[PDB]
DNA sequence: AATGTAGTCTGTTTTTTATGCAAAATT
DNA sequence: AATTTTGCATAAAAAACAGACTACATT
């Protein structure tokens, strides 16, 4: 149901740098917002990038 | 069939086997205590040199191609005096 | 100098040639596991040879390799060497 | 403007390690 | 018979990991 930041991004129409995808999470650009479980983020498989 | 092969062509594993076969022949009673590291360093450095040459110095792509953390790549490059 | 293969060129030269050939065959293919791929090709012969030298003695094989015995039985189990 | 990278950091999880010990196997 | 090896359990150190963030580059 949930993917890593790397898995989520690899599945995107235009995958970006992991550094870029993290900035997005930090900037509240991912909806629903990924939760940090220990060292990693967990994206719901349906999560999208939003235009702010 | 095999993806890592050397020039008739043969697997890279066959070249390692032969390199160690020679080592044990030229081992006239020596005590060995670091064989893993010795083989690892002999195989890690040309892998790091070839991938960095391939990515044209791009550390992020080299690490992504290697399947290792970027911080881990940087440490191995420092270990072999490459960065 | 210490790990060499017959005409006698070193082993790092055989790794370099294998990767040169590999990158050449990457026909649009997206690489993701190159470190493990190289490591598994190098680990199976090393484990085969060291165990052949120690006549199946894992205690001596771990000492020769400079690793812990647990780490050795783990690597062995991985390459189905049981 | 937005994305990509080197370099320098922090905190978390996973792997490797030393150690103890009993059973099994080798001497 | 005595000695070593093995299989397996811990706990801690070591390694690899994801991410944060800034300065500068590339798109």
């Amino acid at each position: 149901m949930y993917l890593t930041l790397q898995e989520w991004n690899a599945r995107q129409r235009r995958p970006r740098s992991l550094e870029t995808v993290r900035r997005w999470v930090r900037e509240s650009r991912i909806f629903p917002p990924p939760v940090k479980d220990g060292r990693e983020y967990l994206f719901h498989e349906s999560a999208v990038k939003v235009d702010l | 069939s095999d993806v890592l092969t050397v020039s008739t062509q043969k697997p890279l594993r066959d070249s390692v086997k032969q390199a160690l076969k020679n080592y044990f022949a030229q081992l006239n009673g020596q005590d060995v205590n670091d064989l893993y590291e010795l083989v690892l360093a002999e195989v890690e450095q040309p892998l790091l040199d070839m991938v960095m040459q391939y990515t044209r110095g791009n550390q992020t792509r080299a690490a992504l191609m290697m399947g290792i953390n970027r911080g881990t790549l940087r440490k191995k490059l420092k270990k072999y005096g490459m960065n």
